[PDB]
RNA sequence: AAAAUGGCAA
RNA sequence: GCUAGUAGGUGGGGUAACGGCUCACCUAGGCGACGAUCCCUAGCUGGUCUGAGAGGAUGACCAGCCACACUGGAACUGAGAC
RNA sequence: CAGAAGAAGCACCGGCUAACUCCGUGCCAGCAGCCGCGGUAAUACGGAGGGUGCAAGCGUUAAUCGGAAUUACUGGGCGUAAAGCGCACGCAGGCGGUUUGUUAAGUCAGAUGUGAAAUCCCCGGGCUCAACCUGGGAACUGCAUCUGAUACUGGCAAGCUUGA
RNA sequence: CCUGGACGAAGACUGACGCUCAGGUGCGAAAGCGUGGGGAGCAAACAGGAUUAGAUACCCUGGUAGUCCACGCCGUAAACGAUGUCGACUUGGAGGUUGUGCGCGUGGCUUCCGGAGCUAACGCGUUAAGUCGACCGCCUGGGGAGUACGGCCGCA
RNA sequence: UGAUUCAUGACUGGGGUGAAGUCGUAACAAGGUAACCGUAGGGGAACCUGCGGUUGGAUCA
């Protein structure tokens, strides 16, 4: 499983004594063959936060129906303020995507894609929008089964 | 054939002349909605046959006046 | 229009041997290949995504000795050419007369091959070509000039080439000191160490 | 007032699928029946039937593959407020060909693929996926 | 907005006014120093920043920052100005080009010499 | 019942 | 809101040629919220730059068209020029 | 023919953004695109060593588009962030239930004419390569006409009853 | 006394006669303005008494315009559901109010709660802020400013 | 003789910026008289008061 640290942020809560600082870590893990999950971890120390995120990511993996390292069709994903568009690309195109989307796509095993993030580019919401787009992608085989047709007919 | 336009007479006040409104349905270049556009032509009416609200066929001709280069072919519909 | 500085620093920055020396001796003996150049070289800073992309592009450039403007033009050509842009790009760099002369073993290094080409010691299809960037077509014959055949450097380079792995797409005859570019190298023929996708992504940044 | 009966039909399917209704019914029309035939032919709906003469009602039987609606998206394209027509060369592809575009051509209502085979353009009624 | 509304009134683009109007879309302009003085920056900065009031060839009168350490500018000095506001000096939208016309290069500069009109040692 | 005020800093 | 040669008609003159082009007489028209009139700015195009595209910006060089030739005005000669 | 001879600079190194330390200075002098930096241990000023990026150039300024889905046709919004007219009637305008026939305006298909050449793009050819030059094609998304198609939209005619 | 609208029942009738609406027109709280009345209570202003450091206030005692009527003007309000109008569609529960058929139905309007869905969140949730269609109005960083200037309107 | 545009003009209106100035304390908590909207009158100033309106008011033991 490939693991990528997307973002580390210092957050704060106020108490009578003063401010209490903690760290958050957004991570993604993937098998490079259409399995990908994201993890969000919080702790007083950065390494602890990363470890918690990685552990969550490993148990939150979902399956994506990739076609030869590319998407099946153009997909739109939305979470909170983040709206993402992703489209299949030719071999050698590479990952043409923004940073947060890039990590998800790389670990998922997408080698070629054209993407654009609209609205908020907040990493936590972008990761969720991206994974949402991928999960709702339809293979030709699944469309054929739902429509009661053969893939050739589709 | 001969190229002709069909339009509604909007004025017949001039002597031997009428103003005819030609309607064209055109797709808007950006928005893509089909919009009605109007072109008004001064037309020669030798017999002063046409009346306001009539539907007429007109053909292009040589200049007959400053603003007239079209002539009446027939009155398709009376008002 | 050419890098004339120390060669091993480039390899040290990349962290891999760029074959900027003959290979008569190991790079480790010549320099501390592992350590990056300079005072703070021993420290290994975390590299950003941009950093990773930049370093890959610089590595490929340093291997073939191409400056940015020419390398950018290669990228643009590779993108225009049909098929895989990254594969097209590597094919263009391989097609350079300079590279072909080194791969045929006429030159010990690409820089040595460059001087040979520049100094009119190389003929393509029986015509003298002194342009390093010249693109060699399939079935072209690259040969040393009769005058330059006697040079000691060329003979030494041929011996070194025997030690190195032989390119499948090139047929070379020693003594005759002529070679034929049979076909454009496949991606499989080239090293898998290079990640061309990073370069393509970088130029789309 | 009611100014787009086709959009109403598409919405009834969309809402019915969302509400996991077994079937949806509406006032019938020749155009609606034509669209229903394409939907049935492409396997988006199980069946359709028309009942009554003075006021015919079209009933469409919806389908769910695994407790999930087969029609994941259905959207009006050409609409009264903005009509969309395309040449055969510019005929739209839905979900990279996995979906269908319903097209009204001079030879009748058909999928984009069928229209492209017949080398005909027409009005893009709706996208279905 | 509906298509019908856009047909009646199309989307309108912004004015996009220049921040360097005195240049009048020229890379530089020549001017004569009417006054050379120092001004304090706005908070949270403290300094005595060197500026000149300049009357340009186009007739506009503007304030221009004199960058680098030390200068020879006086009233009646002919200088070349370029675009570039000074964040902490309100109303200063231009920089004096060091080492052009009457303005001399900064003395004893070894780095970023081209930015201060200093010839190679 | 009355019950005003407290430079910007980091 | 704009317009009295103004808009149209009849006849005469004029032009290489149709024509308010000009003139006499007659009618009262004509234009305009699908922006007339007025104000400001501007040579137009093939193209060029940018952009995934749709757009946006631009019209130097090259080629097509137009306009101008100290400023205002005028004709003459000529197949053709004001 | 003779000889390494005659031929390297510019910006940058706090984050964005590839590249770090020492010394000097001490809210000064100065830097600065933005966020900001400087009040005695400054990777942010100035110099030096080292490094990064470019290279016969390199920076700066001006200017256009991009990123900006930040005028949103493609492709945005309006309970509280900017945004529903105080409410309503209503002309122009936009849009409109269902059936048949007819028309063929829109629409669609094909053909013809035109859409200068250059340019752009593709496949080639020529200058040692390239830039550059050049052959043929494609394209010029348009406009007009002719001949067809008739589902949808429009027109016309006759209806229908579900809206009114 | 004159008069507008809504809703229900069962039939009959007309036969798309519809929806929206720039400009236009009408209506439009309170205060205010004009003319003529009226004037108990209340009460801007005003006066005095307190309170207070001061007290042009809050509190007290008084008190004029005004509040009322006729007619004309003004045309604005957090004129708010801060939610444009019309139509279709999409799980429920408890109420209120008003019809109607045979305890069980079936209509109109309305209050609370909540499901999916939606939403930045708060929340909305068949009376949508859900899912769609038609048409209109409006927005484009904060100040400067709903101000200046010009126009139109108004007695002001 | 008009229109329009630009420049300028004693003085004057409001706006902005700048010292740790002077006078108060109007708002934010029930901000110590809930706030705010329209309007009217008054007052060194923030504001106060009347009339109607809104909740984008706290409290309820
Ligand atoms: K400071
Ligand atoms: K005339
Ligand atoms: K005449
Ligand atoms: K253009
Ligand atoms: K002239
Ligand atoms: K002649
Ligand atoms: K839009
Ligand atoms: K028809
Ligand atoms: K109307
Ligand atoms: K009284
Ligand atoms: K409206
Ligand atoms: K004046
Ligand atoms: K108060
Ligand atoms: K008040
Ligand atoms: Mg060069
Ligand atoms: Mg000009
Ligand atoms: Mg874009
Ligand atoms: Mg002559
Ligand atoms: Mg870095
Ligand atoms: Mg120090
Ligand atoms: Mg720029
Ligand atoms: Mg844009
Ligand atoms: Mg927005
Ligand atoms: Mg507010
Ligand atoms: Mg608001
Ligand atoms: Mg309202
Ligand atoms: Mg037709
Ligand atoms: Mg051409
Ligand atoms: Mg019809
Ligand atoms: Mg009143
Ligand atoms: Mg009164
Ligand atoms: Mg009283
Ligand atoms: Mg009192
Ligand atoms: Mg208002
Ligand atoms: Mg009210
Ligand atoms: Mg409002
Ligand atoms: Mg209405
Ligand atoms: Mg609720
Ligand atoms: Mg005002
Ligand atoms: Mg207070
Ligand atoms: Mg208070
Ligand atoms: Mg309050
Ligand atoms: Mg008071």
């Amino acid at each position: 499983l490939q693991e990528k640290l997307i973002a580390v942020n210092r957050v704060s809560k106020t108490v009578k004594g003063g401010r209490i600082f903690s760290f958050t870590a957004l991570t993604v893990v993937g098998d490079g063959n259409g399995r990908v999950g994201f993890g969000y971890g919080k702790a007083r120390e950065v390494p602890a936060a990363i470890q918690k995120a990685m552990e969550k990511a490993r148990r939150n993996m979902i399956n994506v129906a990739l076609n030869n390292g590319t998407l099946q069709h153009p997909v739109k994903g939305v979470h909170t303020g983040s709206r993402v568009f992703m489209q299949p690309a030719s071999e050698g195109t590479g990952i043409i995507a923004g940073g947060a989307m890039r990590a998800v796509l790389e670990v998922a095993g997408v080698h070629n894609v054209l993407a654009k993030a609209y609205g908020s580019t907040n990493p936590i919401n972008v990761v969720r929008a991206t994974i949402d787009g991928l999960e709702n992608m339809n293979s030709p085989e699944m469309v054929a089964a739902k429509r009661g047709k053969s893939v050739e007919e589709i | 054939k001969i190229r002709t336009l069909q339009g509604r007479v909007v004025s017949d006040k001039m002597e031997k002349s009428i103003v005819v409104a030609i309607e064209r349905f055109v797709k808007h270049p950006i928005y893509g909605k089909f919009i009605k556009r109007t072109t008004k032509l001064h037309v020669h009416d030798e017999n002063n046959e046409c009346g306001i609200g009539d539907v007429v066929e007109i053909r292009e001709c040589r200049p007959l006046s400053k603003t007239k280069s079209w002539t009446l072919v027939r009155v398709v519909e009376k008002a | 229009a050419r890098y004339l500085g120390p060669k091993l620093k480039l390899s040290r920055r990349e962290g891999t041997d760029l074959f900027l020396k003959s290979g008569v001796r190991a790079i480790d003996t010549k320099c501390k290949i592992e350590q990056a150049p300079g005072q703070h070289g021993a420290r290994k800073p975390r590299l950003s995504d941009y950093g990773v992309q930049l370093r890959e592009k610089q590595k490929v450039r340093r291997i073939y000795g191409v400056l940015e403007r020419q390398f950018r033009n290669y990228y643009k050509e590779a993108a225009r050419l049909k098929g895989n842009t990254g594969e097209n790009l590597l094919a263009l760099l391989e097609g350079r007369l300079d590279n072909v002369v080194y791969r045929m073993g006429f030159g010990a290094t690409r820089a040595e091959a460059r001087q040979l080409v520049s100094h009119k010691a190389i003929m393509v299809n029986g015509r003298v070509v002194n342009i390093a960037s010249y693109q060699v077509s399939p079935n072209d014959v690259v040969s040393i000039r009769e005058k330059a055949k006697k040079q000691s450097r060329v003979k030494a380079a041929l011996e070194l080439a025997e030690q190195r792995e032989k390119p499948t797409w090139l047929e070379v005859d020693a003594g005759k000191m002529e070679g034929t570019f049979k076909r454009k190298p496949e991606r499989s023929d080239l090293s898998a160490d290079i990640n061309e996708h990073l370069i393509v992504e970088l130029y789309s940044k | 007032s009611m100014q787009d009966p086709i959009a109403d039909m598409l919405t009834r399917i969309r809402n019915g699928q969302a509400a996991n209704k077994a079937a949806v019914t509406m006032p019938s029309s020749k155009l609606k029946v034509a669209i229903a035939n394409v939907l049935k032919e492409e396997g988006f709906i199980e069946d359709f039937k028309v009942e009554g003469d003075t006021k015919p009602e079209l009933e469409l039987t919806l389908k769910y593959f695994q407790g999930k609606a087969v029609v994941e998206s259905i959207q009006r394209v050409s609409r009264p407020g903005l009509r969309i027509y395309k040449r055969k060369d510019e005929l739209p592809k839905v979900m990279a060909g996995l979906g269908i575009a319903v097209v009204s051509t001079s030879k009748g209502v058909m999928t984009d693929r069928a229209a492209r085979q017949a080398g005909l353009g027409g009005e893009i009624i709706c996208y279905v996926a | 907005a509906t298509v019908n509304q856009l047909v009646r009134k199309p989307r309108a683009r912004k004015v996009a006014k220049s921040n360097v109007p005195a240049l009048e879309a020229c890379p530089q302009k020549r001017g004569v120093c009417t006054r050379v003085y120092t001004t304090t920056p706005k908070k949270p900065n403290s300094a005595l920043r060197k500026v000149c009031r300049v009357r340009l060839t186009n007739g506009f009168e503007v304030t221009s920052y004199i960058g680098g350490e030390g200068h020879n500018l006086q009233e009646h000095s002919v200088i070349l100005i370029r675009g570039g506001r000074v964040k902490d000096l309100p109303g200063v939208r231009y920089h004096t080009v060091r080492g052009a016309l009457d303005c001399s290069g900064v003395k004893d500069r070894k780095q970023a010499r081209s930015k201060y009109g200093v010839k190679r040692p």
